[PDB]
RNA sequence: AGCUGCUCCCUAGCAUGCUACUACCG
RNA sequence: GCGGUAGUAGCAUGCUAGGGAGCAG
């Protein structure tokens, strides 16, 4: 509580990710070993080794994942359509994303009209469409995080509804479990970059 | 439970796919669309009533109009096996009473 | 009498898209427009006003859609 | 199924058993047709089953396959039904304002951009020939789209200024005939 | 399922039945030969319906281990996938400029916010309209987080090519208009 | 191109369970 | 005459797997 109120004074370059270099067979990388959260302060990693031999496949999908080498190595971004902070732009030109409409079942339409309905002044009428968008839709709704702004709490009032909360779910019991106990539905859903470049996620739930 | 009228016949004569506007390959979406459509026969207004008894009446034409067609494209006779239960009212009555079949 | 005009949009909007018309965005952005307000109309004097703006779009692109043909195939 | 082999054995076994039974003689002289019979019923549900079962699956085979079939062949036709439907139903709408820039258009007048609704704001139409021309403007007010537009300058296929009491039947054969008016909404 | 042992044993079994019902002498012509084939039942059961379970139990394994087999080529394909890409975008990073700030950090540890932000060598600007424009990237060189850029190309939303002099006050009505300015960073 | 929950339809399989016919021994 | 087991056929209930679709947050 006291972290979010403080941290509004410093620079907003300060927070993220913080990366290092490390030599893979002498070759250099730049990896995140760490992390500065505007609520949680700084975290620095346990596990850092520079000069390793190989990578597994554990490994090598930890480095994909990371944005530090997706960041690292495109072009600065200047983007004024949008008051939230801009990174990189990961390739040379902008995509703009549409929207298309439906498409109209006209038999059905027919035998409804046929039975009598949609008349004038019925109470039973059309109000469920399928809107179309044109190129500027995804960033002008990216742009309504400019609502969340920085909220610190009564601290003496929230310890208290914590516990009463807490006490809503005492009938429950949780706990970790292993990796041959876990239930997935649907593996046919993506993966979500920049692992759906090479497969759905039933590829890296058998490979 | 009911739902509004109006999105029932949005999912009717609205759809995402262009092979959605053929009836006679699926069916079974009005079907579905049907079994959320039943609450409606009890109510007051008597434009809701006939949501339940349009999805009905649509769900036989779509059958009778896919048998009719392996008849003279083709020389396959259809058996109604017990495919007249659909449109009728009891198979959608039974989802609303307390004795599952989950 | 309104339906009808809103559902005559939607196929429209349909035609107009295979026609490759969104690889131009400002008249891309218009037409989605016009689309957006008939679905939305509750008064049957603008509905068609923007009908008829609409449909002029098609008209406009001259050699894309044979207008003969489809206008003596039966219905005009 | 009756047109199968062993109907013929069951039937066989079930008449001499009935005449068994109409004679009543012995227990298991008796019992001879139903050691020698519950081999038919053993032989004939045996072989009524697979191939009844079997009609239906090849039945459901088929209906797959003729619902392949159709599904492919309805989004290899979209932009020629998509069209045809969108025809009828404005032909069933009936509207003045487009009836009249329907027949227009196929007759050769068409606009060259969006038609503007407010009363400001220009509009630019094309005309092939005298004849289109006489029907639409007269003096210099346009009928267009059910409504009236006020003629502001006349230029040639040569886009070059036109004077408009010059547009006449004489010297009609003297002009690169695809004009084009620009009008503003009265 | 007929090169069994017990095919020739029930053949011989029921073969002496029909020389027996060709003969027809006794009443243990009857009771052996309908007991030489009342043993030839369990041959022609369990022979025959073990051989019956065997075979099923053998498919499934088959099918398995091809399943194994191809969910372990399509890991080695992933692998290289991933390693060719990161590999790549390694050869546009290791410049001197990264290694000069990096060296000027007391620990090692920097932002990743501040990588692009000072050794990028080319940015991109997003404009949405004139006024915009005339207040960010007007001329042919600005300033923006502490150096200089300079420009070459400015495309619209189509992906066309626009140039500078286009750009004004009464002729903004005639671009699509998010235009994507690109420069370089000046030395 | 997401995470969840519920419901309908179709096919395959497993064991189970009920039920019917044949054989063997007791 | 009955029991036990071994086979073969038909029927239901439950579980799993696969595919198709619908609604809700
Ligand atoms: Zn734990």
């Amino acid at each position: 509580n006291f972290n979010v109120l403080f941290s509004t004074v410093f620079p907003p370059t300060s927070f993220g990710p913080l990366v290092r270099k490390i030599f893979v067979d002498g070759v250099p990388f730049v990896v995140s070993t760490g992390y500065h959260f505007r609520e949680l302060g700084v975290v620095h990693n346990q596990d850092v080794n520079l000069h390793s031999s190989r990578l597994s496949f554990k490994e090598l999908l930890v480095y994909a994942a990371d944005p530090a080498m997706h960041a690292a190595s495109g072009n600065l971004l200047l983007d004024k359509r949008t008051t939230c902070f801009s990174v990189a732009a990961l390739t040379n030109n902008v995509a703009f994303q549409t929207v298309k409409p439906g498409n109209f079942n006209k038999d059905f339409y027919d035998f409804a009209v046929s039975k009598g309905f949609f008349k004038e002044g019925s109470s039973v009428e059309l109000k469920h469409f399928f809107f179309a968008q044109d190129g500027n839709a995804a960033i002008s709704d990216y742009d309504y995080y400019r609502y969340n702004l920085p909220t610190m709490c009564d601290i003496r009032q929230l310890l208290f509804v914590v516990e009463v909360v807490d006490k809503y779910f005492d009938c429950y019991d949780g706990g970790c479990i292993n990796a041959n106990q876990v239930i997935v539905n649907n593996l046919d859903k993506s993966a979500g970059f920049p692992f759906n470049k090479w497969g759905k996620a039933r590829l890296y739930y058998d490979s | 439970p009911y739902p509004d009228p109006s999105r029932i016949l949005g999912a009717g004569c609205f759809v995402d796919d262009i092979v959605k506007t053929d009836g006679t390959l699926m069916i079974e979406r009005f079907v579905s669309l049907a079994i959320d459509a039943y609450p409606l026969t009890k109510h007051p207004n008597q434009e809701y009533a006939d949501v339940f008894h349009l999805y009905l009446q649509y769900i036989r034409k779509l059958h009778d109009e896919l048998t009719g067609h392996m008849l003279d494209m083709y020389s396959v006779m259809l058996t109604n096996d017990n495919t007249s239960r659909y449109w009728e009212p009891e198979f959608y009555e039974a989802m609303y009473t307390p004795h599952t079949v989950l | 009498k309104m339906s009808d005009v809103k559902c005559t949009s939607v196929v429209l909007l349909s035609v107009l898209q295979q026609l490759r018309v969104e690889s131009s965005s400002k008249l891309w952005a218009q037409c989605v427009q016009l689309h957006n307000d008939i679905l939305l109309a509750k008064d049957t004097t603008e509905a068609f006003e923007k009908m008829v703006s609409l449909l002029s779009v098609l008209l406009s692109m001259q050699g894309a859609v044979d207008i003969n043909k489809l206008c003596e195939e039966m219905l005009d | 199924f009756s047109s199968l082999p062993s109907y013929a054995a069951f039937a066989t076994a079930q008449e001499a058993y009935e005449q068994a039974v109409a004679n009543g003689d012995s227990e298991v002289v008796l019992k001879k047709l139903k050691k020698s019979l519950n081999v038919a019923k053993s032989e004939f549900d045996r072989d009524a089953a697979m191939q009844r079962k079997l009609e239906k699956m090849a039945d459901q085979a088929m209906t797959q396959m003729y619902k392949q079939a159709r599904s492919e062949d309805k989004r290899a036709k979209v932009t020629s039904a998509m069209q045809t439907m969108l025809f009828t139903m404005l032909r069933k709408l009936d509207n003045d304002a487009l009836n009249n820039i329907i027949n227009n258009a196929r007759d050769g007048c068409v606009p060259l951009n969006i038609i503007p609704l407010t009363t400001a704001a220009k509009l630019m139409v094309v005309i092939p020939d005298y004849n289109t021309y006489k029907n639409t403007c007269d003096g210099t007010t346009f009928t267009y789209a059910s409504a009236l537009w006020e003629i502001q300058q006349v230029v040639d296929a040569d886009s070059k200024i036109v004077q408009l009491s010059e547009i006449s039947m004489d010297n009609s054969p003297n002009l690169a005939w695809p004009l084009i008016v620009t009008a503003l909404r009265a």
